[PDB]
């Protein structure tokens, strides 16, 4: 009797976040770039 | 002897089984007398390396 | 008996599961669809 | 419409296959896993729920 | 035949996208923000 997960199996969680994307690798939107541009 | 003839026909003879690629030079031949209904055709994945028959993903 | 139709020693993955590995990339964000903030956009951002 | 005859069931007795849906965007894969004896249920179509099975017909 | 997947087992698909991003949360850009980045 095993319990796997996604951890287990080297795969992403449903319920999970991403890199904030910087000036050289792509990723999520940071909150603070989210309040300039709204602001703007 | 009707039933019997009738259920050999829709047993079906199976000419191939396993792996083949058939490219250019692979075919299989039949006989007029031994089409009747018709034939059917099972695929799946396969190895480009391995040419192991990958048991999933059927058609 | 099986799992995704394997059998015997087997070893599954993500992508046999059709699972997103850890580090794993999203499409890029376009006009009409949601994902990744390009680098281009964030030097306008950041230069703006 | 999809058809598995006796001699493919025989070839695929105890292993599964999936279909591709006729739509405007590639995928709605059903897989299941149907054999001489019945079906064992494949839920990797469950997420594709745009589209299920509608009969099944016993020829 | 314990057919695993991805949906019971807390993994993200391959064909998985997330959630916009908001004032307080990170993720996916938004259409209309990336539309009034391109317009400034
Ligand atoms: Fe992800």
């Amino acid at each position: 009797i095993v319990d796997l997960f996604a951890s287990d199996l080297d795969a992403a969680e449903i319920n999970h976040t991403h890199a904030e994307a910087t000036t050289t690798e792509s990723g999520f939107l940071s909150i603070d770039d989210k309040e300039k541009l709204d602001a703007i | 002897s009707a039933k019997d003839y009738v259920d050999t026909i829709g047993e079906g003879t199976v000419i191939f089984k396993g792996a083949n690629l058939m490219g250019a030079g692979q075919s299989f031949k039949w006989d007029a007398s031994k089409l009747k209904f018709g034939m059917t055709l099972l695929f799946s994945r396969y190895d480009a390396a391995n040419n192991t028959p990958q048991d999933y993903y059927y058609h | 008996t099986s799992i995704n139709g394997k059998t015997g020693i087997v070893d599954l993955f993500a992508s046999d599961l059709d699972a997103a590995e850890i580090n794993h990339t999203h499409a890029e964000a376009t006009t009409t669809e949601s994902g990744f903030l390009s680098i281009d956009d964030k030097e306008k951002l950041d230069a703006i | 419409s999809v058809f598995l005859s006796k001699a493919q069931l025989v070839e695929l007795a105890g292993k599964g296959i999936l279909v591709q849906m006729p739509s405007t965007t590639y995928g709605d894969r059903k897989y299941l896993y149907v054999s001489t004896t019945g079906l064992s249920g494949h839920f990797d179509n469950s997420n594709y729920a745009a589209w299920a099975l509608r009969q099944v017909t016993i020829m």
